[PDB]
């Protein structure tokens, strides 16, 4: 902290080195397939554009 | 008779045989049911739901 502290050098220059850490992506169940009221109308339209385009 | 009747059940086989029955896969509110498979050192875990 006293080193820190010191205004003799703040090493602004340096920009902060994070090789030494290896950082983790996470995966999340993707939030547009929750089927939702507003979703399930949604897939009652493409289900039956599906039958329009084959009939 | 109940002479009959006696010596009847005496010959009865009262073995109960164990029950297990596998618990069923419920099903999220949001509509997705999780099922997991096996094989020879993988696991994998399956979120189904309706869609396209």
């Amino acid at each position: 902290i006293a080193a820190a502290k010191d205004p003799k050098d703040t090493f602004e220059d340096i920009p902060l080195d994070t090789r030494h850490h290896t950082f983790t992506k996470k995966i999340s169940f993707p939030k547009e397939w929750l089927l939702t009221e507003e979703r399930k109308k949604e897939l009652e339209a493409a289900r039956q554009q599906a039958l329009l385009k084959d009939a | 008779p109940q002479e009959i009747k006696d010596v009847l059940d005496s010959f009865r086989r009262n073995v109960q045989p164990f029950t297990n029955v596998a618990k069923p896969i419920p099903i999220d509110q949001f509509g997705r049911a999780c099922g997991v498979g096996k094989r020879k050192a993988s696991s994998a875990r399956a979120f189904v739901v309706e869609g396209t």
